[PDB]
């Protein structure tokens, strides 16, 4: 038996226990605190090498840590997305169903939103270019990536994903009588 | 029986949820900067909620102790 | 790598009701003054509560925001200057600023806001995030259906992976202002003369239903109709907070009549028992068809999710976040949860995040802004002034998604 | 099956749907359909000072590097106080 | 435990659920009928119904009579008191022989005492009296006690004020207060106030762990002989008694009856439970006629333990008689009171099995041909002799850098050491 | 009666003192110096998990997982043994 929660489990939860000295009294820990002295902290500018501009923000950091490389810069790495020349498109990637500027818009969005195709679909310029389903965006992206890799791996199956979503939509839209029916079948077929 | 035909007709229509299609695996990718940002965000939000709960409870404790000191 | 880095950034969340501001890393906005400001045509601006509540000749009450977006940039600059000088007490060029924005904010308005922040206030860094994402971030959720009901709109905003799915935004005009108008109509039907507290020199205790025995303040200057309407709106909103209650189910006259009455005292000493009409008024938020084609809040919810990818609908129903002041009406959360559980598909888990307090409902966007601004991983996201030198038009739309 | 039949293609892998139990977020119990990712779990914990079980707790790092014990309410908290399942205790 | 004795391999009677003896199990080989009779004796002991029942293990030397008695001891467990004696022990210089016999009888009756104590222990945090008007008058004395678990306040009877000052209790003292008597006992300053600079030893104790209020169960195992000795001579008369030699005394039947009464009262009160056990008398033919006659009366007591005799003497004159020969050195009158279990000689195969089990218990690697040679040595000579050859042959092998005994090592050790019969042969020549 | 009243008033005061929060802080030794372990009936040991801020990636082993996908499908690819053959 155990409990799971994110932020907290219930409104009646007891407060967290914070660490602190002197909880057993200051007098007993007097000699330890008096034996030492704190290291100096500074309000200092820091370079973030993940940023390309070079802007300097400020930190509370120890004096010896001044000028050290920003640790959060290690997180910075983007989702690998291929880049193609105008020539490579003209040679290989041409499709009568897709404009080049439309594909370039798709790939720019992909680089922006880390291949989160639901977000790409939301941000896709359906007004200027043709309306696209998320399966169409995935199809075009994975087709281009596979073709570029072959020119210079689980392949995408657009039909299977389309069928999967259509089935999920059909299962979602059904009336409460049509889910009462299914649960009554599921319980009576046992 | 008739229930079997009903199930078969639902399955033909796709509406039989017991036989839902699987999901084709996306090509694998490592975590991006935004994924680490959302992880750190979730951790910081937890720390905020717990710190607020601690400050409220500690204030209540100290004030009721002062009231007992006067009583 | 370590805990999030605090870079001394400011978090501004300027809504139509109150301007919420403070320092990043705090768990509550250190200031929230009404968005409505006083204007005298010369213009002289009276901005905060201490100044608004005193009568002045030829002073109008206006708001910089219109439909969740800023329209009058002069009043916006006035509010920003007042916030800085009085509450922030620090130079604008010294602290990075993270501001919230409406889910539906236009590109030109975002560019104008960024231009104002960089050219006028000379801030070192800037970021503009959506209110819905910050509300989700305040709850530690990267995805979910934000349901915001302030004074201007009741809006469902689907967030996925920290991004607002703008196609799924559904907005309704039923909000706190609609409730204020409904209470105004109720008072008019009962022939209660709304006397704002500023006109009362003295009052005497009277019984329920008795005529008010109050003395009018003398030497009162002439006031504009806008300021009088604003003061009446203030008293009506006090009434809304104190009296109104959402029925635990679909409103019924008999059940409403059975339940006990609640007593309220108006500023002029007039007091009454408000019976069952206190339940009828909030019912318009849920069943607008009975108010003398708007969608109910539960229908705004269920419509908004239906416009998203069905891969993400399980997550949207699995994380419903309620925010906004108008959601603090008694039993509003319970009624909403009941209706959504009744309407939600059985195959998907529905869970309303349990945070129901004034701080967690009204300031949620500011809390999310503070959380985001305190992240070390977020320090890459800032728009710098050097970046504004080149991409003043180009990058501002691209840097803040 | 017909219009919604499963057709495998070469060089492809698939994720089976959830049928027995509806899924849930990682921060939720496997009894509640969740992944149960252990960073979210609260388990019974004993302190050294006081030498008493504080009940269900989880170790979480705070903002300043401060390690914090989050605590979850339970109806049997008094019994856990009298106590001397997965029950963690500190050791050098 | 760790050192290996002549019976260290006997782990019990190798009996099945049906009471039949396995051919070789639990360290015993053969003696199937004798082992089955010993198992019935074990059931008799565990029944606890009977008193003074006697059994005689009888048979040639080295037929496992002592092994069977120690196997009964293993089967009964460590709870049942099993008192070994040899008949030579009755001839004491401090007390008469029949007193030695009665003392060993009472050593084989166990009693298990159960004490349940309720105690309130903790570090003293307050001693505030509660003043009142009498219908300064105090109606209660409040004591606050702290343990590692928590803190409790007690509303004690005011009369406990005498014991608090008698014990000189102050704040910071660990004390305990028993529920029944209400008397406080002080056990030192809490060690949280000890510095490394001050010198005291007995006056500091660690802060108690656990809840302030505790319920303790104390279980003690004693024999009736322990109670006899305790009540016969309790521990200036003590100074002279401890300076002088505390000899054994001829405890009177009056004391034994009083202790029987007290133990029956405890058993009625539920505080105690009796565990009657076994007295084993090896070499019982060393007893004399006075001892055997006394044993007639001793075994007819309703309080007596179950006694196991062993003899190998055959038709032998009874000690302390003249020319009275008896079938076991044990007069026919006493033999009429005992059930007899016969033990029989071993076959060569049974001897080989015993030799192998001994080599295993001694940790000795023995080759097959060495085992056959040692078995045939044991079919000559004696079993005991052939077993005794194992470890010196292992040592001889270790000297020659062999991890296992080879036949040549057995031969050489046999040439070095001789048995009783070969030595009688040398003496005759 | 006066004593009964005073004891009920005392128990009320003690209840008020106990309803208030008991613990708000724990020692530094427990916080950092000592690791928390659990030993089961077989002697296997488990260390209590620590929810830390995200660790920087050393390689591309930090594979992304869609937490919303895991609400409808399970996180492991179907084994080829139970996968139906190619259509
Ligand atoms: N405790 C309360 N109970 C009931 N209504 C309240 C309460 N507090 C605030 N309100 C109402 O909530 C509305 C303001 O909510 P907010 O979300 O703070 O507005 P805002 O966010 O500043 O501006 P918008 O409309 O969201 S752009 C007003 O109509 C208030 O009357
Ligand atoms: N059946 C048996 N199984 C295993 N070991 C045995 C067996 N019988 C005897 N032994 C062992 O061989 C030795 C001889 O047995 P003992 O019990 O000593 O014989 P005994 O009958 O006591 O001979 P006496 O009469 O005392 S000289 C001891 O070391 C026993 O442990
Ligand atoms: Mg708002
Ligand atoms: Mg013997």
């Amino acid at each position: 038996r155990e409990v799971y929660a994110l932020l907290y489990s219930d409104k009646k939860d007891a407060p967290p226990l914070l660490p602190s000295d002197t909880g057993q009294g200051y007098r007993t820990v007097k000699a330890k605190l008096g034996s030492k002295k704190v290291r100096p902290w500074k309000w200092m500018p820091f370079t973030n090498p993940a940023r390309k501009d070079g802007a300097m923000f400020f930190h509370w950091r120890r004096a010896a840590e001044e000028g050290k490389d920003y640790p959060f810069a290690r997180f910075n790495k983007t989702v690998q997305v291929p880049v193609y020349s105008e020539q490579e498109y003209q040679l290989y990637l041409h499709d009568d169903a897709w404009t080049k500027a439309e594909t370039d818009h798709l790939f720019d969005l992909s680089r922006r939103f880390d291949l989160r195709f639901v977000v790409i679909h939301d941000r896709y310029d359906h007004q200027q270019f043709k309306k696209r389903s998320v399966e169409d965006l995935k199809e075009r992206y994975y087709h281009i990536c596979a073709k570029l890799a072959n020119v210079r791996i689980p392949v995408f199956d657009a039909g299977h994903e389309r069928r999967r979503k259509e089935q999920l939509e059909r299962l979602y839209n059904r009336t409460p009588e049509q889910v009462a029916e299914e649960e009554y079948l599921l319980q009576e077929l046992r | 029986n008739q229930v079997h035909q009903r199930i078969a007709e639902l399955r033909k229509a796709g509406l039989w949820s017991q036989r839902r299609l699987p999901k084709l695996q996306e090509a694998p990718r490592p975590k991006s900067h935004w994924d680490y940002l959302l992880e750190e965000m979730q951790w910081m939000a937890t720390d905020f909620a717990q710190e607020r709960r601690w400050k409220v409870a500690a204030a209540k404790k100290l004030v009721r102790t002062v009231v007992r000191h006067h009583e | 790598v370590y805990g999030g880095d605090e870079v001394g950034a400011l978090v501004f969340d300027i809504g139509s009701y109150t301007v919420r501001a403070g320092y990043a890393g705090e768990d509550c906005p250190k200031v929230d003054f009404p968005t409505a400001i006083g204007m005298v045509v010369e213009p002289t601006y009276y901005i905060d509560t201490n100044a608004l509540r005193v009568p002045r000749e030829n002073m109008e009450a206006i708001s910089p925001l219109k439909n969740g977006m800023v329209e009058d940039w002069d009043s916006f600059q006035a509010i920003l200057d007042h916030t800085y000088k009085m509450h922030v007490k620090s130079e604008a060029s010294l602290h990075p600023v993270l501001m919230s924005e409406a889910p539906w904010n236009t590109r030109a308005k975002r560019e104008k806001l960024t231009e104002l922040m960089f050219e006028h206030y000379n801030i070192p860094a800037f970021f503009l995030c959506k209110t819905a994402v910050l509300t989700a971030f305040a709850n530690g959720r990267s995805t979910g259906l934000i349901l915001d009901s302030g004074a201007t709109h009741t809006t469902a905003i689907p967030v996925h992976d920290g991004y607002v799915l703008q196609q799924g935004i559904v907005k309704s005009p039923l909000a706190g202002d609609f409730i204020t108008m409904q209470c105004r109509e109720l008072f008019q039907e009962m022939n209660i003369e709304l006397v704002p507290p500023y006109m009362i020199a003295s009052k005497e205790a009277v019984r329920e239903g008795s005529p008010a025995n109050w003395k009018r303040k003398e030497k009162l200057p002439q006031v504009t109709r806008s300021w009088h309407n604003y003061m009446c709106n203030c008293v009506i909103q006090d009434f809304q907070a104190s009296v109104l209650q959402v029925s635990d189910s679909t409103y019924d006259e008999q059940v409403a009549a059975q339940m006990p009455t609640v007593h309220y005292e108006f500023p002029n000493g007039y007091n009454c028992d408000f019976g069952a009409e206190r339940l009828k008024i909030p019912e318009g938020l849920f069943d607008p068809s009975n108010v003398k084609t708007m969608l109910g809040v539960s229908h705004v919810v269920t419509t908004s999710v239906g416009m998203c990818d069905i891969d993400i609908r399980p997550g949207l129903y699995g994380s419903v976040i309620v925010a906004g002041g108008n959601t603090l009406i008694q039993s509003f959360t319970d009624r909403l949860n009941r209706e959504l559980s009744q309407k939600t598909p059985p195959s998907m888990r529905l869970k309303l995040i349990a945070n129901n307090t004034t701080v967690e409902r009204r300031f949620s966007s500011w809390i999310g802004g503070s959380i985001l601004a305190s992240l070390g991983t977020f320090q890459q996201m800032w728009i710098s002034k050097q970046e504004y030198e080149e991409g003043g038009k180009q990058c501002v739309e691209r840097k803040c998604p | 099956d017909g219009p919604f039949a499963f057709r495998r293609k070469a060089g492809c892998q698939y994720y089976a749907p959830h049928l027995d139990q509806t899924g849930n977020w990682p921060w939720t119990s496997p009894k509640d359909g969740g992944l149960g990712d252990v960073r979210y779990r609260y388990c019974l914990t004993t302190l050294t000072v006081p030498q008493r079980c504080i009940g269900f707790a989880r170790r979480r790092v705070g903002r300043g590097g401060r390690v914090l014990l989050d605590r979850a309410h339970s109806d049997y908290d008094s019994v856990f106080h009298h106590l001397d399942w997965r029950h963690f205790r500190p050791r050098t | 435990t760790q050192r290996i004795a002549s019976h260290s391999h006997v782990k019990g009677l190798g009996l099945d659920e049906s009471g039949l003896a396995k051919q070789a199990a639990s360290g015993l080989v053969g003696q199937e009928n004798a082992r089955e009779a010993c198992g019935v004796i074990v059931e008799l002991i565990k029944s606890k119904k009977m008193a003074g029942r006697a059994v005689l293990l009888a048979g040639p030397p080295g037929t496992g009579k002592t092994a069977l008695a120690l196997a009964i001891a293993q089967e009964l467990g460590s709870k049942v008191p099993f008192c070994p004696m040899v008949g030579s022990e009755v001839y004491s210089t401090e007390i008469k022989k029949t007193e030695v016999l009665m003392e060993n009888f009472r050593r084989a009756i166990g009693l298990r005492i159960k004490e349940t104590k309720e105690v309130y222990e903790g570090e003293v945090t307050e001693l505030t009296p509660c003043e009142t008007e009498n219908p300064k008058t105090i109606s209660h004395v409040i004591i606050g006690l702290k343990t590692a678990k928590g803190t409790k306040q007690l509303k004690l009877d005011p009369s406990i004020f005498e014991s608090l000052q008698k014990e000189r209790v102050e704040a910071g003292d660990v004390i305990y207060i028993e529920a029944n008597s209400g008397a406080v006992k002080r056990q030192g300053r809490c060690d949280t106030y000890a510095t490394e600079f001050d010198l005291e030893a007995e006056e500091y104790v660690p802060l108690p762990k656990g809840d302030v209020h505790k319920k303790k169960e104390i279980i003690q195992d004693v024999t009736l002989h322990d109670l006899d000795v305790a009540n016969a001579r309790p521990q200036i008369l003590s100074m002279m008694g401890q300076l002088m030699k505390p000899k054994k005394t001829e405890i009177t039947d009056k004391l034994r009856g009083e202790i029987n009464k007290v133990v029956n009262k405890y058993i009625d009160q539920g505080i105690a439970e009796l565990v009657p056990g076994v007295l084993f008398v090896d070499e019982v033919h060393m007893l004399d006629i006075e001892c055997f006659t006394y044993l007639h009366r001793a075994l007819e007591s309703s309080i007596a333990p179950i006694v196991i005799f062993a003899s190998n003497r055959g038709n032998c004159v009874i000690r302390g008689t003249e020319d009275i020969t008896s079938p076991h050195g044990i007069p026919l009158d006493l033999l009429d009171r005992v059930m007899i279990i016969r033990t029989m000689l071993y076959t060569p195969q049974e001897m080989k099995q015993i030799i192998k089990i001994r080599a295993q218990t001694e940790g000795i690697n023995i080759s097959e041909e060495a085992l056959n040679h040692l078995g045939e040595i044991g079919t000559k000579t004696t079993l005991r002799y052939s077993v005794q050859l194992l470890t010196p042959a292992n040592l001889l092998a270790k000297i020659n850098g062999k991890d296992s005994i080879e036949k040549e090592h057995v031969e050489e050790i046999s040439e070095l050491f001789y048995d009783a019969k070969s030595s009688a042969k040398i003496l005759a020549d | 009666f006066w004593n009964l009243k005073t004891l009920q008033e005392r128990e009320a005061r003690l209840r008020l003192e106990q309803e208030e929060a008991e613990l708000l802080t724990y020692t530094r030794e427990d916080a950092y110096s000592m690791e928390y372990v659990y030993e089961d009936v077989d002697g296997q040991t488990e260390v209590m998990p620590l929810w830390t801020p995200p660790t920087p990636p050393q390689d591309d082993s930090d594979i992304y997982l869609d937490s919303v996908m895991c609400l409808m499908y399970e996180a492991t690819p179907i084994p080829e043994a139970k996968l139906p053959p190619v259509y």
